[PDB]
């Protein structure tokens, strides 16, 4: 038998790996990896979605200070749409929103959350609808310069939440399961900007603690 | 400090004066100690994955994820 595992990047549904630099955004580049996924699931088309424009304009969020993935959800929503990173270029500062519909790209019918803490409710959102916004414990030094293999530190705290990212899949590597993790510290962090963080170890780091994803 | 140069060129890193600087430098000098650390515990089966340096060498863990 094939094991049970799913990766969206064989798929063509995930984008390059972004850098967020010194602004705390985060939150948006988990937001339209979640976005870009759908799209790609609805229209058959992979594009690059604007940070930039969450950034600006979602004022439930605070730009650079952090924000929620479901309050720019919320927004793509309301907004009737998602500018193109083209028509809406990342900048890495919070400027005045200049939303743009003629380079609308994407639109959103609402979110689902996750189950508190359910890693196998995860499982089955990832493997039926497709990457999925997660927010995790990134505070470890042995986060901070994750270079390869399957990430799993007990010092991780499920409750300490100060970090979002992408689940992208997941699986099994040298007999320890992962879910495929895209990060948004540019491609010099992590394996090409990626890791694999521990799958079915009592919801390490909080993986499964504050997952959302879009309706499309 | 022919490493710590090419590190802080190659990653555009700048600082405000020397006690900012060697304070930085304090930093990631610590990192490179705990990467090895880490990395030779890895090769003795105590951890399932493996560190490296990166651009947030000359910064502190809570840092990276708290402004
Ligand atoms: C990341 N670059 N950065 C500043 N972070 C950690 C955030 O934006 C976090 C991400 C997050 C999402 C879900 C659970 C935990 C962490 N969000 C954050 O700090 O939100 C603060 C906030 C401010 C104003 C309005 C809403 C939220
Ligand atoms: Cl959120
Ligand atoms: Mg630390």
């Amino acid at each position: 038998r094939a094991p049970d595992s799913v990766d969206y990047r064989k798929k063509g549904y995930v984008t390059p790996v972004k850098n967020q630099g010194q602004c705390g955004s985060c939150w948006a580049f988990s937001s339209v990896g979640a976005l870009e996924g759908q799209l790609k699931k609805k229209t058959g088309k992979l594009l690059n979605l604007s940070p930039q424009n969450l950034v600006d304009c979602v004022s439930e969020n605070d730009g650079c200070g952090g924000g929620y993935m479901t309050n720019a959800f919320q927004y793509v929503q309301k907004n009737r749409g998602i500018d193109s990173e083209d028509a809406y270029p990342y900048v890495g500062q919070e400027e005045s929103c200049m939303y743009n519909p003629t380079g609308k790209a994407a639109k959103c019918r609402g979110y689902r959350e996750i189950p508190e803490g359910n890693e196998k409710a995860l499982k089955r959102a990832v493997a039926r609808v497709g990457p999925v916004s997660v927010a995790i414990d990134a505070s470890l030094t042995s986060f901070q310069f994750y270079s390869k293999g399957v990430y799993y530190d007990e010092s991780c705290n499920s409750d300490n939440l100060n970090h979002a990212v992408l689940a992208v899949g997941y699986g099994i590597q040298k007999g320890n399961k992962h879910w495929i993790i895209k990060n948004s510290w540019g491609e010099n962090w992590g394996n090409k900007g990626y890791i694999l963080m521990a799958r079915n170890k009592n919801n390490a780091c909080g993986i499964a603690n504050l997952a959302s994803f879009p309706k499309m | 400090d022919t490493h710590w140069e090419l590190w802080k060129k190659t990653h555009r890193k700048q600082y405000n004066n020397k006690v900012d600087e060697i304070s930085r430098r304090l930093i990631w000098e610590k990192n490179l100690k705990y990467i090895s650390i880490h990395n030779l515990e890895a090769s003795l089966g105590v951890h399932t994955y493996e560190l490296a340096m990166n651009h947030l060498g000359d910064m502190t863990s809570e840092e990276v994820v708290q402004k």
